[PDB]
């Protein structure tokens, strides 16, 4: 899975909770105000049975979403 | 007058949800004290969507939320998205100063 998940003014810190919807973190690219920007994370492999990140393989480095990934 | 978020594969295609619109500062600006630009947005079937007046900034930031909420409903009364867009901009001074010929991309 790869989700784009912030209407953010500044670069955030990568999620720590291994849940496909992270801690209060959206699952789809939301709408933004002009000042804010979009940041995604190349989420590690997802486990459909548990619907969360498999043991290990934490979230990738958060990078501002420019155009398309 | 161009769109920053344009697809490299082909010209005249914006990939991101929000259209970024930028243009050069008008020449002979120092000649006139105060200036501003008027930007109009048109649909595929030629219905104006918004007339926005911008002053002191040359980089407009069109938003998806605008395009849906303020435009689709106002033009049809129902939720929707406009994919084909159109933009025209004029440079207007104050004391009866107006550019000639519009400008688009």
């Amino acid at each position: 899975t790869v989700f784009i998940y912030i209407i953010g003014t500044s670069l955030p810190a990568k999620p720590t909770s291994p849940a496909y919807p992270p801690s209060g973190w959206s699952k789809t690219p939301p709408n933004r105000t002009s000042n804010t920007q979009n940041i995604y994370c190349s989420t590690g492999t997802l486990d459909p049975v548990t619907n969360q990140l498999v043991s290990g393989t934490s979230w990738s480095d958060v990078v501002q979403w420019s155009g398309t990934e | 007058f161009r769109v920053v978020n344009t697809a490299s594969g082909d010209v005249t295609e914006f990939v991101g949800p929000d259209v970024k619109l930028a243009w050069d500062k008008i020449p002979e600006e120092e000649i006139i004290p105060e200036i501003y630009y008027t930007l109009e947005i048109y649909d595929s079937q030629d219905r104006m969507l918004r007339s926005v007046r911008i002053e002191d900034v040359y980089t407009y930031d069109y938003l998806l939320t605008y395009n849906k909420a303020d435009f689709a409903l106002l033009n049809s009364g129902a939720l929707g998205i406009n994919r084909k867009l159109r933009f025209r901009i004029r440079a207007e001074g104050e004391n009866g100063e107006q550019s000639v010929g519009w400008a688009t991309i």
